[PDB]
Order: C-alpha cells, then sequence, then structure tokens
C-alpha cells in the first residue's frame, strides 16, 4: 500500500477518520452509510495489498532467489496477475470517488453520495464475466496451491528458509502464503454483506436505493456462477479419477 | 510458537462475526462494529504452552456450497456456533453443519457455542419468540445438542458484554493442542 493512503484508511470509521466538526454537520442516517462505505473500500485498499504480498514479496522473491520451475510457482499463485489487474483498477475507481467528494482545503473530510453505478460497472457485462471466470480458476486450484507449499516446505530446505525470512517481519504475522490464497477466496463472498448494510442506509436517494438494489442482485449472480465453476484440481490426478 | 488453525461454522445470524471480532479487538466496539473479519492471529498462552492461534470467518459462504469447505484445510478446532435467541438455528446443527464439518475435517476437535446468553433475559427477545411459540434455548438444550453431536464441550458467552469470550478461545486453544 501507499502511505497517503493507509492514513487516509487508517481509523476505525468514517466518523472518526473525518474532522469532528464535519462529523457534526451530518444526519445519523448519512454517517451509518458512509461507515459502511468506508468499510468497503479500506477492506479493498487490504485485499490489493494482500494480493502485492503473493506477487511482489513471494511469487518474485521464489523467481529470484530459488532454482524451481516457473510452473511451481504458477502452481502456488495462479491467477494473482489477473486478480491483482482486476481489483487495482476497482480500488483506483473507488479512491477517485472519494477524491472527487472531498471538501477543498481538506483532505480527509468526504461524503459518497453516488456508489451504486460504480458497483453496477463492476460486476456487470465483460468486466465481471473475467472476474467470475478468474475467481472459478483461482478456487479450482487453491487446494492445490495449498498442497504444493506444503510439499515445498518440508522437502526443500531452501524454499523454507526464503519463506521464514521474508515472513519474519510483524507486518506479515496473517499474511503467510496459505493466509495470502485463503484471504483471496474469501474475498468474493465479503461483497454482497458490504453492499447490504449499505443498501441498508441508502433509501434516501430512490435512484441510489435501485442503483444498490441492482448491485446486490449482480455480485450474487456472479458468486453463484463461481461456485458452479468451481471443480478442484488435484496435485498429480489421474485421468480416471478425472472422468469418474 | 506452535501454529494452530480455529474456524467457526454456523448460520448467517449467529454472531460468529461479532464474536471474532470482539476477542481480537479484546473490547466491544464503542464506535463503529465491521460488517466483516478478514483473518486475525491471536497470541495465546494457555495452561502455559505459547500458541500462534489463526482465526477464520465462514460469514457470506453459508449459500455457496462448493467456495465454503475451501476455508476447512488444516483446520485444529472448530467452532461450531448457534444464537441462544434462535432455536431454528440450533435446529441446523446436527442436519446441516455437523454431517459437513466432520465430512472435511475428520477427527477435528468441535466446540458448539451458544451466542448472545445476554439475550436470555432481554424482553423484546422473549416477546417476539413467543410469538412463533418459542423461547430462548435452555442451557441443557445446548448441553444436550452438543453431547448428540458428539462435540468436545459446550460454551455460552455474550459479544456484546464480553462474558465468557476469552475462556472459549482458550479452551478451543487447548482443544486444538490435543494430538
Ligand atoms: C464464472 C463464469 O463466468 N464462467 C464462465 C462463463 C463462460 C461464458 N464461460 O465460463
Amino acid at each position: 500500500s501507499m502511505e497517503m493512503d493507509e492514513k487516509d484508511f487508517a481509523a476505525d470509521s468514517w466518523s472518526l477518520a473525518v474532522d469532528s466538526s464535519f462529523l457534526q454537520q451530518h444526519k445519523k442516517e448519512v454517517m451509518k452509510q458512509q461507515d459502511v462505505i468506508y468499510e468497503l473500500i479500506q477492506t479493498e485498499l487490504h485485499h490489493v495489498r494482500t494480493l502485492k504480498i503473493m506477487t511482489r514479496l513471494f511469487r518474485t522473491g521464489m523467481l529470484e532467489e530459488l532454482h524451481l520451475e516457473p510452473g511451481v510457482v504458477q502452481g502456488l499463485f495462479p491467477c494473482v496477475d489477473e486478480l491483482s489487474d482486476i481489483h487495482t483498477r476497482f480500488l483506483s475507481q473507488l479512491l477517485e470517488r472519494r477524491r472527487q467528494a472531498l471538501c477543498p482545503g481538506s483532505t480527509r473530510n468526504f461524503v459518497i453520495h453516488r456508489l451504486g453505478d460504480l458497483l453496477i460497472s463492476q460486476f456487470s457485462g465483460p468486466s465481471a464475466e473475467q472476474m467470475c471466470k478468474t475467481y472459478s480458476e483461482f478456487c479450482s486450484r487453491h487446494s492445490k496451491a495449498l498442497k504444493l507449499y506444503k510439499e515445498l516446505y518440508a522437502r526443500d530446505k531452501r524454499f523454507q528458509q526464503f519463506i521464514r525470512k521474508v515472513t519474519r517481519p510483524a507486518v506479515l504475522k496473517r499474511h503467510g502464503v496459505q493466509e495470502c490464497i485463503l484471504l483471496v477466496t474469501q474475498r468474493i463472498t465479503k461483497y454482497p454483506l458490504l453492499i447490504s448494510r449499505i443498501l441498508q442506509h441508502s433509501h434516501g436517494i430512490e435512484e441510489e436505493r435501485q442503483d444498490l438494489t441492482t448491485a446486490l442482485g449482480l455480485v450474487k449472480e456472479l458468486l453463484s456462477n463461481v461456485d458452479e465453476g468451481i471443480y478442484q484440481l488435484e496435485k498429480g490426478a489421474r485421468l480416471q479419477e478425472i472422468y469418474n | 510458537a506452535i501454529r494452530k488453525k480455529l474456524v467457526i461454522v454456523g448460520d448467517g445470524a449467529c454472531g460468529k462475526t461479532c464474536l471474532l471480532i470482539v476477542f481480537s479487538k479484546d473490547q466491544f466496539p464503542e464506535v463503529y462494529v465491521p460488517t466483516v473479519f478478514e483473518n486475525y492471529v491471536a497470541d495465546i498462552e494457555v495452561d502455559g504452552k505459547q500458541v500462534e492461534l489463526a482465526l477464520w470467518d465462514t460469514a457470506g459462504q453459508e449459500d455457496y456450497d462448493r467456495l465454503r469447505p475451501l476455508s476447512y484445510p488444516d483446520t485444529d478446532v472448530i467452532l461450531m456456533c448457534f444464537s441462544i435467541d434462535s432455536p431454528d438455528s440450533l435446529e441446523n446443527i446436527p442436519e446441516k453443519w455437523t454431517p459437513e464439518v466432520k465430512h472435511f475435517c475428520p477427527n477435528v476437535p468441535i466446540i458448539l457455542v451458544g451466542n448472545k446468553k445476554d439475550l436470555r433475559n432481554d424482553e423484546h427477545t422473549r416477546r417476539e419468540l413467543a410469538k412463533m411459540k418459542q423461547e430462548p434455548v435452555k442451557p441443557e438444550e445446548g448441553r444436550d445438542m452438543a453431547n448428540r453431536i458428539g462435540a468436545f464441550g459446550y460454551m455460552e458467552c455474550s459479544a456484546k458484554t464480553k462474558d465468557g469470550v476469552r475462556e472459549v478461545f482458550e479452551m478451543a486453544t487447548r482443544a486444538a493442542l490435543q494430538a
């Protein structure tokens, strides 16, 4: 993550992020809405960061410091470049919508009124088709990625050396290889929960309540299609095992 | 410094998310309660042993039968949650969650946790439950269910008041440590 963004999303809530004299000017319903929107962007920032740990710290470090086939590293980190692009673009759209809403002379005070539109573009048409295909691909290679990490950590001492080395910082406490993989699989199922609580406090403008209602339906349609597309791969599976 | 994994399972409004948040923050969030839990690694010292306990949630995965089992790999202890203000959420414990957790997690200790125990004395909880011919889950009904499903034990807590929360997680660590 970049320092500018980490500080903007450092507080526990939107109520604590904005200046108290700016908070005082708003209705309770708006503060509640803003709190859930701020949580959606704050968790998306953490998600993108998790994927940078997988691409720049783990994936690239293994290529630059170890002697493993590029196929081994690809099995440990399936779809990470595609997932990183999908979410870095989503995060850019969310952060820009917040920036546009900032009061002049302030870098912390804002209110996001439109959001449903951005959520409809992300979870509909071509962009949703690529994200859906990417998550069915990732989740079908999730178990195999885990067994491959465990096989390498117990048979390779240099891979083990590398792991103990790059995961030593305290900031990486909950971000080991297997943790990053489950963090990514769990991300998609978080969106409906956050979107439903944002919609719960967005009944003031009917265009917005309708946009968020459409967005809730689109993420659930996406999820159902990713869930249907999963067929788990096994490390060293036989053809007979598959066609049965 | 041994590493252990804990996964909490249970129906939608069983308070599993509130419970993990309240333990990892170590207080009831005063200003805002987060909608979601990412993950956490707790440093617990139970009965003299230091353990790094990784905590996970299954909230959001309840309708996705193929995505959800991806949370189970290498789990050392299962917290099987139900809410004391929802006797129907208890009926799903042996019919839905137990056979799935036994299938994907063979031989993994399961602690049945009755959440929201403060609602046993709430008047609005009793009045609404009595409309649907019901009442809060009694302590013996929870204990009998844990007994019937072959659980390692039965515990109750209140994420709202923080009572019983610390003990659930230290016990879960002990359960995870048994070979
Ligand atoms: C999840 C998903 O969209 N899978 C998919 C769609 C088409 C068309 N092919 O695969």
